[PDB]
RNA sequence: ACCGCUGAAAGCAUCUAAGCGGGAAACCUUCUCCAAGAUCAGGUUUCUCACCCACUUGGUGGGAUAAGGCCCCCCGCAGA
RNA sequence: CUCGAUGUCGGCUCGUCGCAUCCUGGGGCUGGAGCAGGUCCCAAGGGUUGGGCUGUUCGCCCAUUAAAGCGGCACGCGAGCUGGGUUUAGAACGUCGUGAGACAGUUCGGUCUCUAUCCGCCGCGCGCGUCAGAAACUUGAGGAAACCUGUCCCUAGUACG
């Protein structure tokens, strides 16, 4: 959550996006990346942001 | 595993909030999480991490008068009765810093770190902050996304 | 505002007034042996003055006191006490090393007097608070002078904080209000006050102006 | 319906708007008044003051009309001072004016010397009649309320101030 | 005044109002000045 | 509590929703007392204000000593 | 809940609490002229007595007071007190029963243990700490104790009547 909010995105939307992309990555190693390599974390955020549909409608 | 809880690996910077228009709730919450370090990926509840928070213009905290004249503060002594009942507005006229501080303490966890963190807080009623030798870092509030 | 002076209680006597009435009088020594130190509100925020009175050996007083008195430029005194004046600015009132006697009183003014109380020692509630101790006649086993009960039984399963129990009394800063100044013997520094004064003969008494009157 | 009532400005000496705050001049002294921010205030082509706000909040209407009466109070007050007349219906009383403030005495000791406020005129029309005037209904009426209930006017005989009527009750005998 | 947990009008000359939420009766004649508790 | 000025919503009215004043042994100051172990451990002033060894000079242990204090002695209307 | 124990009435002593207020204070209304006085709302910081009777709460009563408050905490408080009464043994009048014996019917007499471990409380100390070591003098965050009231005279036998 801390890393995501530093990247201007919440946990909810982060995980939803990762699911839509198909990134079957755990939270353990995701957090390790979030610490030892924020850049790759942000890249994953951009992937998730791209993967999100549009809004709160369906 | 974790790499944060390592002695010496804590950055304690000085953030400043010009808490005038801001409401009491949101103010205290932002100070609370920011002070404890929940904005950092290295948050570690076992240790006294986080950055220092400075509250400015505490006298101006946006509290509705409807509560200034109804919300009360209670300080029991230990003696029969001894309930030192006092109006929050009067506390704002005398020592508003105690008002804000109290509000934060009730938002922090009932533990010892409450005290180790509490000692990292500086609240001054006035606008001017004597401690400028360090680096003040003005902090602003927002709703992040969603 | 709160003018005053340090003195020594010299005991009690009595003196007849002009209307042929007895005045019980406490005798206070307050002569030309009182000097000052200024506590400005611009450093401390108090607006007060320390008053010194007495006579000690310069080889008995320790060195730091000789430093403070050196700053004053004044021969040492046994006692030193800070008298709160007024919440205003004051400033133009008392100077460093000013002679203060009992001539500061106008032979009739009411005064507020304060000082340490006399020793009594550890005593029961009969003196500490004044209890109507049970009697000891009609069967009472052994309760003469005992406090008796304290509190309830189950619900308040404790004792309320600050009950009336045995303790030590004496040596307390008692303030007695609105004593009538009978007469100022400026020639000997002997101040004649109607009424009793806290403390034993030889103790330090602080006498200052009354405000209620 | 007061929302349809504009306020002409007979004097307009310095009647203006300084940040939702109206400063008023005229024959008399100066006045000011904070304008409620929710209500939009502007000046008319002929100088008359126009105060407006729609509705859908009730208090918008209350503030609109209230505001109209306040502006009328400022203008009519500065161009025509307001006054209240007091008649005394009692026994053993003389209106005294020692120095520059009123002293009253009717059936009790220690005559009351009303502490006069700043910006007010007192006047005596008779030993049992006097008046008061000023440029604010809140300031003139304040002194008018601090003289009553002190020795409550008994509706049996009468011993005090009436505001030219008030249908004061009378005794029912004994 | 006549304080009670019920309010109505005594006559066809009075007004019912809410001062601070407190319901009250004013017939402008002191025999009741009825108040909602 | 009671009471009131001004004054809308409701062209009026209205102590009230803006806003204001009076308003008591209760409340908080002011009066008396303890009180900075109140761990934000406060404030002002002042004296001493500069010795030597072990180990890894230091970082660390040890010994001495100035200011000042304490223990023993004669005592107190201070006192278990 | 408790029977390998929760010792109950009343009284004495010491304190606390509520307010649905006995008084003192502050208001309205009146079939409130005035003194007095009816009812109702707010207000619980103080005071709220002394005696006769009763084993007694209760209650009655005298003489007073500004008034002589109602209630809660094991119908407060027995590891602090009393033991009259209640709830043991003996005795006894009356009643029930053939009797042993009973009776919320009465009457005579009838022992109250504790060297205080812990919490809590009352007072006083040792050490550490308050980022050099000592000494003097203060503030006062925030708490404590106190907080009652009558009489007479003047204004004035005035206002009212």
């Amino acid at each position: 959550n801390a890393a995501a909010r530093l990247n201007d995105i919440t946990y909810n939307r982060l995980i939803q996006g990762l699911k839509a992309a198909g990134v079957e990555v755990d939270r353990k190693n995701l957090a390790d990346i979030a610490i030892s390599d924020p850049a790759a974390f942000t890249a994953l955020v951009d992937v998730a942001r791209a993967a999100l549909p549009e809004d709160v409608n369906a | 595993p974790t790499y944060a809880p390592k002695a010496g690996d804590t950055t304690r910077s000085w953030y400043v909030i010009d808490a005038t228009d801001v409401v009491l709730g949101r103010l205290a919450v932002a100070a609370a999480n920011l002070l404890r370090g929940k904005h950092k990926p290295t948050f570690a509840p076992n240790v006294d991490g986080g950055d220092f928070v400075i509250v400015i213009n505490a006298d101006k905290v946006a509290i509705s008068g409807d509560k200034l004249q109804h919300k009360m503060v209670y300080r029991h002594s230990g003696y029969p009765g001894g309930l030192h009942k006092r109006t929050i507005g009067e506390l704002m006229q005398r020592h508003p810093d105690r008002v804000v501080e109290k509000a934060i303490l009730g938002m922090l966890p009932k533990n010892r770190l409450s005290r180790q963190i509490q000692r990292k807080l500086r609240v001054y009623a006035g606008p001017e902050h004597p401690h400028s030798a360090q680096q003040p870092v003005p902090y602003e509030l927002k709703q992040v996304a969603q | 505002a709160r003018k005053g002076i340090l003195g020594t209680k010299l005991g009690m006597t009595q003196v007849f007034d002009e209307s042929n009435r007895v005045v019980p009088v406490t005798v206070v020594k307050a002569g030309p042996n009182v000097v000052t130190r200024i506590r400005t509100p611009e450093r401390d925020g108090y607006s007060a003055v320390q008053l010194a009175y007495g006579e000690i050996s310069p080889r008995k007083v320790n060195k730091p006191l000789t430093g403070q008195y050196t700053a004053a430029g004044v021969n040492p005194r046994r006692y030193l006490a800070e008298l709160r004046l007024d919440d205003s600015d004051a400033a133009t009132e008392y100077q460093v090393g000013q002679e203060l006697t009992a001539e500061i009183f106008a032979d009739g003014s009411y005064v507020d007097v304060t000082g340490t109380s006399k020793g009594k020692g550890f005593a029961g509630t009969m003196k500490r608070h004044g209890f109507r101790g049970q009697g000891a006649s009609h069967g009472a086993q052994a309760v003469h002078r005992r406090p008796g009960s304290i509190g309830g039984c189950a619900t308040p399963a404790r004792v309320f904080k600050g009950t009336r129990m045995a303790g030590r009394m004496g040596n307390d800063r008692v303030t007695v209000l609105n004593l009538l100044v009978h007469k100022v013997d400026a020639e000997n520094g002997v101040l004649l006050i109607k009424g009793a004064v806290p403390g034993r003969t030889g103790g330090l008494v602080m006498v200052r102006s009354a405000i209620k009157r | 319906r007061i929302g349809k009532q504009p306020i002409p400005v007979p004097a307009g000496v310095d009647v203006t708007i300084e940040g939702q705050s109206i400063s008023v001049k005229g024959p008399k002294g100066t006045l000011g008044l904070t304008v409620a921010e929710p209500i939009k205030v502007a000046r008319n082509d002929d100088g008359a003051i126009v105060v407006t706000r729609p509705d859908d909040e009730r208090r918008n209407r209350s503030l609109h009309g209230l505001s109209r009466t306040l502006v009328s109070n400022l203008v009519t007050g500065v161009t025509q001072g307001y006054t209240t007349k007091m008649e005394i219906f009692g026994v053993g009383y003389r209106v005294q004016l020692k120095g520059s403030n009123l002293e009253f005495a009717l059936g009790y000791s220690h005559p009351v010397v009303i502490e006069a406020p700043e910006g007010i005129t007192f006047a005596v029309q008779a030993p049992t009649k006097f008046t008061v005037s000023g440029i604010d209904k809140q300031k003139v009426g304040q002194i008018a309320a601090n003289i009553r209930r002190l020795r409550r006017p008994d509706p049996y005989k009468g011993k005090g101030v009436r505001y030219e009527g008030e249908q004061i009750r009378r005794k029912v005998g004994k | 005044v006549k304080v009670n947990p019920s309010v109505k009008p005594i006559c066809d000359k009075c007004r019912l109002i809410r001062r601070h939420g407190r319901v009250m009766v004013i017939c402008s004649d002191p025999r009741h000045k009825q108040r909602q508790g």
